């Protein structure tokens, strides 16, 4: 999540991005 | 509580046995609640008599026509179905009708036993010619609602016994429709409209009275659980 | 006469008015002139009555002069001269 | 009827309500009345209904594309701030409920109120003035509902089946009351083919004639109808005198029946009938079970085989190009043609797989919305997507929306979508300019008399013959032949007169003409009207909006201009620029020369510019045509183009678009009238819009009014 | 209107203004989508009106080169193996490269499974290429998309223009009072809410010392403590509330960058522009005809869809030639009940509810006296009316709104406050309305499926599942297949699955569809939240498998069958609906197109000076525009008298206007119209151009 | 010339009309609209505008 | 062909949920009977609710009480989920006073006699050392949903906060039918009607009120005689 207070959000993403927004 | 006005009924007749009822006005949303239940109760709660099975000499398996009378068997079964009868005794009464020679077979030629009546003797049924000899046996019994033809258990004993669908309900066709007259000043009430066609056996007014009675008894059977209750009053 | 009872603004059926007049514009001016006369009579009633005659049919409880005039046309109570 | 907000109605009728409320003594003076108006005291709401009672108020939506874009209504007060419309006038207003607002005006005087309640009443305007087809037709939801109610399902519950030896047919009903009694139970389904006895509805003409003989009075008598219960309910909805239809009702069928009603029934009854149709359509749309999900959209199993076959074709053509035997343009043309074939095959597979019961196919088939191309893009594959230059990308989107798309797949689609979304925005303004010019040029012509008593007119083909010998119907007769007036009597082989001069020339008249066998018919138009100012009523003919002869003061010019200009946003040179150039009478881009004299042709293939000479068949001189491009093809006639082929005085020797000035100067005014009318009509009809010929006739007549002076 | 609207107004690329082409100049080639846009500027997010294509948004990954050129990141592939090295590439060098695709079948080592991959070549073309020849690859999906559009679930299942409409309506949703986070979404909401700046964030890690409704104090590790003040009920530029609420406890520790207090349209720190509504997609009685929407009355009752609308009103006391206007509760010839809400200062008390026609500020101006008509003298003689030398140009609430009063700010020169020259007192008054949802208001999904509210229905008269739960909202089914936004139905199915929870039975391994489905997703509790990234989303097979196992709600009952449909009971007639219809949970938002702000009526108001036409717009009293097209329609009807009246005695004939008002009030027929004033203005105008134009009577 | 000037090329049309001293009969529909009299169409024609209505004598007697 | 009388029975599942069984009925009557009973239960069962409140430290809804983590609007929304029962019809006031650190629920409110608060554990607000909450609730009977009566409609002071009122003890009503539909026409509908109320009234008594309601209208229908 890389954000300390993020609520859990299960994802259907198959691939892992290299760099964050 | 108080409904702020007395809801009322206004009936106008259109034919000898056909009426329009206006129930006005109800609490918002009660038009459907009253109308659909009233329609169903009218259709399937009024007791009445109807024809159930027919047996006619001259046909055993030739289900096309019968000798003498020029019209065929499906026509005759339909004329017989559209015959209004009123029976007092619950057991299945048996009627007979016979004619000989050319002529016009109506309902008036029938002979009803005691306790049963036919409310339109002047109805055409058949047409005989050429030394025509017609004899019809009828079974009439009392029930309620509309019931499809039931397969006859006495097939071997009465091979010529053909069961028919039964129109037990005295009321033929009931439709209803809601409207929203006088909404703004009177905070959006609604009116309910009923169109009722019945057989000439009974009127629409007393049919409605009986339906209201049946619904009152049913919902009072429901209500007689906590006698002290709070609702709304006329 | 196969229709049911017309509701509201179309109370006098439009065709049953059309067969009484030459054309739609003629009917329009028909009704407009008659409404003018009726409103003049209503306004001036207290004073000396002029040639304008009130509604020949019975006006409703609170009925517009145009509606009264169109009822008059449907009842065949007035005559017109084309220009 | 139209529902009006009570607050806005109060603000609109303010002097009326204040006067009436000071009459009712709720206020002593107008100052007190104004205060209680501003504070909206409860003694104003009840008197508002009294004041609003049958006072016409006219609604409008911008843009007002045609005359029906602004219509009168009788208002009611509703709680809320939104104007409630009858769902039927939405087609006339081109108004969706996506957020569109509407404006409202109030007529004040007796004349204005009478005009609103007579001319502009919505119930008085059902048919479209442009083409006569009804505009108060049941739209999407109502057509869906009536299609569902009317369709007959084989092998359904409660069907009729004859039987013998053990039991009778056990499927026949005595009366519709018994039918609906059974339908209340599970015994009979609404869409079950049965035999019933009907006592009110008039039987169709065939059974009526063959059963009741001459006197076919149905409401008194009874007859056996072999139909479904839903069709009985629908015919019960229709007026009593209308014959029983007994057919599943598609949008076209509904159009035909409503048009027939408006043709031979009063306006009040057609309005009430259309209202009842709307009510039943809305009631039965909810029960059709039209719904959507992933399971509803289906995919064809042969899809991968088709795609593999066409991919192998693409690979082979790519390799053949890579050998250098063909250039890039040839490669692109080959790829486009094979992918068009692939789209065709996949669409056919989806069509042959999809059940006829599914909601999507039901909606498309019923004529309510969409089309099979929409369904193919949804489930199947979208196919070719446009270049931003308008060309076709060699690699099309292989998948469809159901399976999702790749990032680049969406991009190309976005290319195409943005192109279209900009072009429609430009198109709206262009069409507005066109109709603005048309109304100004054509505002002069108004109907001025009943008859100009002329005898000249126009020859209409009316279903030309066939070589085998038969009368094959002309495809465009409602546009050209219907609603006109005979200029000369119709005769067959100098025999009996079929239809007499000065006749409305409707369906019975055209049927009689075709029965007699004559095709060429002389008819009266505005092109030949001899009236000094405007046109006479008979020359203009039957007004398409009211179904009767036009009135004696109708401003037909504005009606024609609006009719032509209204569909301008649907067009997609071969489009709106084409019709604009036709109406502006410019030199067409594909200028195709025309012959000048009936004579023999001679062609020499010059260097990139041909040379065509026409030799007259008499002592006239030989005419030449030299400066033409080699890009344009050769016009076909008779067959094909051939050197030495004798051609007529005005044969288009090259395919393209001829020049109106040239065709006029070489074949008179009648020929240029024919050419302009046919060209504009075909440009419109290539998109699916029907407009009666008389409007374009009016505008062309206004074009050709002048004359150029040669000598002083 | 919301943090999305703010964040989209920033990071936006316009093409107008000085130095660029204008709307009068735009070319279709300019409006088109150039292939170089990929990853630089979004091709979906753009205004829909006449300026279509001239305004766009930066792609979510975009960057600006030092020279003003937009560049986007991309990974590089060497030896057919994708490195972790990221280089930013401008459209100049992209043509000199062959960039691969984001969602390519990588082998966890660097290689693609198929030799031929679909890529973009130099000239913007897309083609297949052997894997050993490509040199660049996309950093991720959604590289080509904006920030707003990236918040549309199942974007790839939506048509381009409908997705454009959805992205354009994402930024018009008003902030409700709750802002529940969507059941189905994308991962972009968290970062959007963080970067929009509308959510308070802990700038230094530490414990939380004390929390109230206005301030939050944090005890940092290094001795110092910090206080975050929280803005409450502040009116935004478009008249919507900007309330902020804490989401923390009194003892919990927070890290740097963590959300402390959520904002207007946020929940737990992620953007939430609407509410999850239980939806059925069947047509109902024609009230949802042609894109109309039906709702239950419980949405009104429970305040599921309601909004706070704060409006400010200004009035200034300024010096004038005759003296100084003064704001005072003493205002001549006024009643007392309307003065009850006015304090001694002359301004309405805070909290005093107000309605149309009332006085907010009693400001009285020095006029002296004018022509005193005989009747005024007679009146002051008969009753005893005094001099009343002053005039009352008091602040009155504009026509057509009401509500409570939040607060007042008062500026004066006697308090050192800097004011415009000539003004000695300034007063601004803030009025709030808790606007409930009503018919005529505009609702929309995230997929461009907008519509107004046809009818609010009583909760009893709504289709309800076998469990007895009524549906909340009904949309027509004819609007979906025609517009190609099946993605909204995909969202409906996934929303029902996420609302009900699920468990894939791994008795004998996982099923085939769940082989590639990620772990921790095989089992979800009720009311879970799922994220569907726009292009690496949830496949149809995965969604179908999820719908298969949809563990029952309260007792043993699977209301929604395998194909996503369910059996409904008609709430009006009671009989079950003959066929199952699809039901689910859909995210519905209320757009800023409330009927209260769009209702206008005019009987008689102001007129312009040069020509006596009525004014236009709700700011003035309005008056509708009868244009040339409407004139054409009126002539087409052949209706002449109403045209005469619409042009003469309603817009220009001044004597006609006054006489018609007198006639209508008194009860006589309308008089004959005269000559419009605009024609006389034209006549004098042409005369002033040295043109001898006149009118001849015979 | 009033119609033409309201239509298009207004300066050119006005200049030509002023030079030629052209006169407008004010009989066209557009100029009737622009000056505010009844248009010569529909209910604006003489035969429809000058119809006279009077009660029929049986109805007047029955009043 | 059944002529035996219809009858009713009760089956309690929870303290709130219950299941009423009606049998035997006419074929097809069960669905419409259940629908009418549901439409009445869900709409016209009288109850009691809070209509207006007042806090000493505030004047309108869009402010904040100093000290309490909660907001005034969100306090109103939390208080919206109160379940009460009144026995006296007239407007009745109940008080809530709290001070010091802690979390105030619906158990801290002292009701007067003759009224009952039924979910004392439901959360209202959270205070601090500076927190101090003092609110008064005015509770009225009625039925259905009534929006906020305007402050100027009554002789109300500035500080009075009108609130929406929902007098409806019925939480969720549904039904099902079991139809025999046998060949010998001895076919009847058994109607199962499950009702859940919000802990204020027994579903038995809610049904009693609904039936007493319907009886008046249908008696007006029948008395036509
Ligand atoms: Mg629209
Ligand atoms: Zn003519």
């Amino acid at each position: 999540n890389s954000v300390p207070g993020a609520p859990n959000r299960v994802s259907f993403a198959k691939l892992r991005e290299p760099l964050e927004v | 509580m108080l409904i702020s006005q007395r809801p009322t009924l206004s009936e106008d007749v259109l034919t000898d046995n056909r009426s329009q009822f206006v129930i006005e006005p109800l609490e918002p949303g009660f038009g459907y609640t009253l109308g659909n239940s009233l329609r169903r109760t009218l259709l399937s709660s009024i007791p009445g008599a109807a024809v159930t099975s027919i047996r006619i000499d001259g046909v055993l398996h030739e289900f096309t026509t019968v000798p003498g009378v020029k019209e065929d068997v499906t026509e005759i079964i339909l004329n017989l179905k559209s015959l209004v009868v009123s029976s007092e005794e619950d057991e299945p009464v048996t009627m007979y009708l016979r004619k000989q020679g050319p002529g016009e077979v109506t309902a008036g030629d029938i002979v009803p036993p005691a306790g049963v009546t036919v409310h339109n003797p002047g109805m055409h049924i058949a047409t005989l010619n050429d030394k025509g000899k017609l004899e019809v046996e009828l079974v009439v019994e009392r029930g309620r609602g509309y019931v499809p033809a039931v397969q006859n258990r006495a097939s071997g004993a009465e091979i010529g016994r053909i069961p028919v669908d039964s129109i037990y309900s005295p009321v033929l066709k009931v439709t209803y429709k809601v409207d929203a007259t006088r909404v703004e000043q009177r905070t959006d009430f609604d009116k309910l409209i009923l169109d009722v066609e019945t057989k000439n056996s009974i009127s629409p007014r007393d049919a409605l009275a009986s339906a209201g009675k049946t619904l009152v008894e049913l919902f009072g059977l429901a209500r007689e659980l906590n006698v002290e209750a709070e609702g709304i009053e006329i | 006469g196969g229709y049911d009872t017309p509701l509201g603004i179309t109370n006098p059926p439009i065709d049953e008015l059309l067969d009484r007049v030459s054309s739609k514009y003629a009917l329009v001016i028909y009704a407009a002139k008659r409404a003018r006369q009726i409103n003049d009579y209503y306004n001036q009633l207290g004073e000396g009555i002029l040639e304008y005659v009130g509604p020949l049919v019975e006006p409703g409880l609170q009925e517009k002069p145009l509606s009264i005039a169109l009822r008059e046309i449907h009842a065949d109570l007035l005559e017109h001269t084309e220009g | 009827q139209c529902g009006l907000p009570k607050l806005m109605a109060l603000e609109l009728f303010k002097p009326f309500v204040m006067k009436r409320l000071v009459d009712l003594n709720h206020a002593q003076n107008i100052k007190s009345a104004k205060r209680m108006v501003e504070r909206q005291r409860p003694q104003v709401w009840d008197v508002l209904e009294e004041v609003i009672a049958e006072h016409p108020v006219l609604l409008n939506r911008a843009p007002t594309l045609h005359r029906l874009g602004i219509q009168a209504f009788e208002p009611m007060l509703v709680e809320g701030k939104a104007i409630q419309l009858h769902p039927l006038v939405c087609e006339a207003f081109n108004a969706d409920f996506d957020g569109d607002q509407m404006a409202v005006h109030l007529p004040l005087s007796a004349e204005a109120q009478a005009e609103a309640r007579i001319l502009m009443l919505s119930s008085n305007n059902i048919l479209s003035p442009a083409s006569g087809r009804p505009l108060a037709m049941p739209r999407l939801d109502m057509v869906t509902g009536l299609y569902y109610l009317t369709t007959e399902v084989p092998g359904d519950t409660g069907e009729y089946q004859p039987a013998s030896g053990d039991h009778p047919e056990t499927g026949v009903y005595s009366s519709p009351a018994e039918a609906i009694m059974a339908a209340d139970r599970g015994v009979l389904s609404v869409r079950a083919k049965i035999k019933v006895r009907l006592t009110q509805l008039r039987p169709p003409v065939e059974i009526e004639a063959e059963l009741f003989g001459h006197s076919g009075w149905q409401p008194g008598d009874a007859w056996m109808a072999e139909t479904t219960l839903g069709r009985v309910m629908f015919n019960e909805l229709l007026p009593l005198g209308y014959p029983f239809v007994n057919k599943q009702m598609h949008k076209k069928v509904q159009a035909a029946i409503i048009n027939d009603l408006a043709e031979r029934y009063p306006m009040i009854v057609v309005a009430q009938t259309v209202d009842k149709l709307k009510d039943a359509g809305f009631y039965w749309a909810t029960r059709s079970g039209v719904t959507v999900s992933m399971a509803d959209v289906l995919v064809p199993p042969r899809k991968k085989e088709i795609l593999d076959h066409y991919e192998e074709r693409a690979d082979k053509v790519e390799k053949q190009f890579q050998r250098g035997a063909l250039n890039h343009d040839e490669r692109n043309e080959a790829l486009v043609e094979i992918w068009k074939e692939a789209t065709d095959e996949v669409g056919q597979a989806l069509r042959e797989h999809y059940p006829d019961d599914n909601p999507i196919i039901t909606i498309v088939d019923s004529g309510a919305t969409g089309n099979f191309t929409q369904t193919r893009t949804l489930a199947g594959m979208k196919g070719l997507v446009t270049n931003p230059k308008g060309e076709f990308i060699p690699r099309p989107v292989k998948s469809s929306f159901r399976e999702g798309l790749t990032v680049l797949e969406y991009f190309i689609n976005t290319h195409g979508a943005r192109k279209g979304l900009a072009d429609t925005a430009l198109r709206t303004a262009d069409s507005g300019y066109l109709t603005r010019r048309l109304v100004d040029v054509s505002q002069d012509v108004i109907v001025r008399e009943h008859d100009c008593q002329t005898e000249r007119g126009i020859v209409v083909e009316l279903a030309e013959r066939a070589p085998d010998g038969t009368l094959i119907r002309d495809p465009y007769i409602e546009t050209s032949a219907y609603a006109r007036t005979l200029g000369t009597d119709a005769v067959d082989e100098a025999g009996n007169v079929i239809v007499e001069r000065g006749q409305d020339l409707g369906d019975p008249e055209i049927d009689a003409l075709l029965a007699a066998g004559i095709t060429q018919v002389k008819v009266r138009s505005v092109l030949t009207c001899a009236t000094s100012t405007g046109v006479c009523a008979t020359c203009y003919g039957r007004s398409m909006a009211t179904g009767k002869l036009v009135d004696i003061g109708e401003a037909v010019g504005i009606v024609a201009a609006q009719s032509i200009g209204e569909p301008g946003t649907q067009l997609t040179t071969g489009g709106l620029p084409r019709v604009q150039e036709l109406f502006e009478a410019r030199v067409p881009r594909g200028k195709a020369p025309i012959a000048d004299v009936t004579g023999r042709v001679r062609l020499e293939d010059g260097e990139r510019f041909y040379k065509i000479t026409i030799v007259p068949d008499d002592g006239g001189e030989e005419v030449v045509y030299d400066k033409i491009s080699k890009r344009q093809r050769l016009r076909v006639f008779k067959r094909v183009l051939s050197d030495g082929d004798h051609v007529e005085v005005g044969q288009q020797l090259m395919e393209g678009s001829a020049d109106p000035h040239e065709v006029l100067r070489v074949q008179g005014p009648r020929e240029v009238q024919i050419h302009l009318v046919r060209e504009v009509q075909e440009v419109y009809r290539a998109q699916g819009v029907s407009i009666h010929d008389k409007h374009i006739e009016v505008i062309v007549r206004q074009m050709l009014r002048r004359v150029t002076i040669i000598d002083s | 209107n919301n943090p999305l609207s703010g964040l989209t107004h920033k990071r936006r690329l316009s093409a107008l203004g000085p130095g660029g082409l204008s709307r009068e100049r735009a070319g279709l080639e300019v409006r088109d989508v150039h292939p170089s846009h990929y990853g630089r500027m979004c091709p979906i997010e753009t205004p829909e009106g006449p300026n279509i294509g001239l305004i766009g948004s930066l792609s979510v990954y975009a960057r600006v080169n030092p020279f003003g050129f937009i560049e986007t990141p991309y990974r590089k592939v060497v030896d057919g193996v994708v490195s972790d090295e990221i280089v930013y590439l401008t459209a100049d060098e992209e043509d000199r490269h062959v960039v691969a695709q984001a969602n390519s079948p990588i082998d966890a080592d660097g290689r693609f499974v198929e030799p031929r991959v679909l890529v973009r070549r130099k000239a913007g073309e897309v083609e297949y290429v052997p894997s050993s020849e490509v040199d660049y690859m996309d950093v991720s999906p959604r590289q080509m998309v904006s920030v707003a559009t990236a918040m549309i679930p199942f974007l790839e299942h939506d048509d381009a223009n409908r997705a454009l409409m959805g992205a354009n309506m994402q930024r018009q949703a008003v902030p409700l009072v709750r802002s529940e986070a969507p059941l189905v979404g994308t991962g972009m909401e968290l970062r959007a809410a963080i970067d929009a700046g509308d959510v308070v964030v802990a700038e230094e890690s530490g414990v939380i010392e004390e929390v109230s409704a206005d301030y939050i104090t944090v005890m940092h590790d290094n001795g110092t403590r910090r206080t975050y003040r929280m803005r409450k009920f502040a009116r935004s530029n478009h008249g919507t509330c900007a309330n902020q609420c804490p989401i923390v406890d009194a003892g919990d520790r927070v890290e740097a960058g963590q959300v402390i207090a959520d904002g207007p349209c946020t929940d737990d720190g992620e953007m939430a522009l609407g509410k999850n509504l239980l939806v059925a997609i069947m047509p109902w009685e024609g009230h949802n005809y042609e894109d109309a929407i039906i709702l239950s009355n419980r949405l009104v009752e429970e305040d599921v869809l309601t909004s706070i609308h704060i409006e400010e009103h200004e009035i200034d006391a300024r010096d004038t030639k005759l003296g100084a206007e003064e704001i005072t509760r003493d205002i001549p010839n006024i009643s007392d009940e309307v003065l009850a809400d006015l304090d001694e200062r002359g301004i309405v008390r805070i909290g005093a509810e107000v309605r149309d026609g009332d006085i907010l500020v009693g400001k009285v101006t020095p006029k002296g006296e004018t022509e005193l008509t005989p009747e005024e003298r007679l009146l002051r003689a008969i009753f005893g009316e005094k001099a009343r030398e002053v005039r009352d140009t008091s602040l009155k609430v504009p026509h057509g709104e009401s509500g409570k009063v939040i607060g007042i700010r008062v500026f004066s020169r006697e308090d050192e406050d800097e004011l415009p020259a000539g003004v000695n007192e300034l007063v601004r008054v803030y009025v709030a309305q808790k606007r409930k949802i009503s018919d005529g208001d505009k609702l929309a999904g995230r997929h461009g499926n907008k519509g107004v509210i046809g009818k609010i229905l009583p909760v009893e008269d709504m289709p309800f599942l076998a469990d007895g739960t009524p549906v909340d909202i009904i949309l027509n089914t004819h609007g979906v297949p025609r517009r190609m936004n099946i993605g909204q139905i995909l969202e409906t199915h996934l929303g029902w699955c996420a609302h009900s929870g699920w468990k894939v039975d791994a008795a004998k391994g996982v099923p085939d569809w769940a082989a590639r489905l990620p772990d921790e997703l095989l089992e979800a509790q009720p009311n879970a939240i799922v994220s569907t990234p726009v292009f690496d989303g949830a496949q149809e097979a995965e969604l179908q498998g999820l719908l298969s196992c949809t563990l029952p709600n309260r007792d043993g009952d699977v209301l929604v069958d395998a194909d996503g449909k369910a059996m409904l009971f008609d709430g009006r007639s009671g009989e079950p609906f003959p066929y199952p219809v699809t039901v689910g949970y859909m995210y519905i938002m209320k757009l800023h197109h409330l009927v209260d702000d769009k209702i206008h009526a005019r009987s008689t108001g102001p007129y312009s000076m040069i020509t006596q036409q009525p004014l236009g717009g709700k700011a003035q009293f309005g008056g509708q525009r009868f244009g040339e097209m409407e004139c054409w329609a009126m002539q087409a009807y052949g209706a002449a008298y109403t045209l005469q009246e619409l042009l003469t005695i309603k817009s220009d004939d001044t004597v006609g206007r006054v006489k018609v008002y007198e006639a209508i009030v008194k009860g006589e027929n309308i008089p004959e119209p005269g000559i419009p004033e605009s024609f006389k203005v034209l006549l004098k105008e042409l005369q002033s151009l040295c043109l001898n134009v006149e009118v001849l009577s015979s | 010339w009033l119609s033409a000037a309201s239509f298009q090329e207004t300066t050119r049309v006005l200049t030509d009309a002023a030079i030629n001293c052209r006169s407008d009969k004010l009989n066209g529909l557009k100029e009737n609209v622009i000056i505010g009299k009844l248009i010569p169409a529909g209910t604006g024609i003489n035969r429809y505008r000058n119809i006279a209505v009077q009660p029929t004598e049986e109805a007047r007697a029955a009043a």
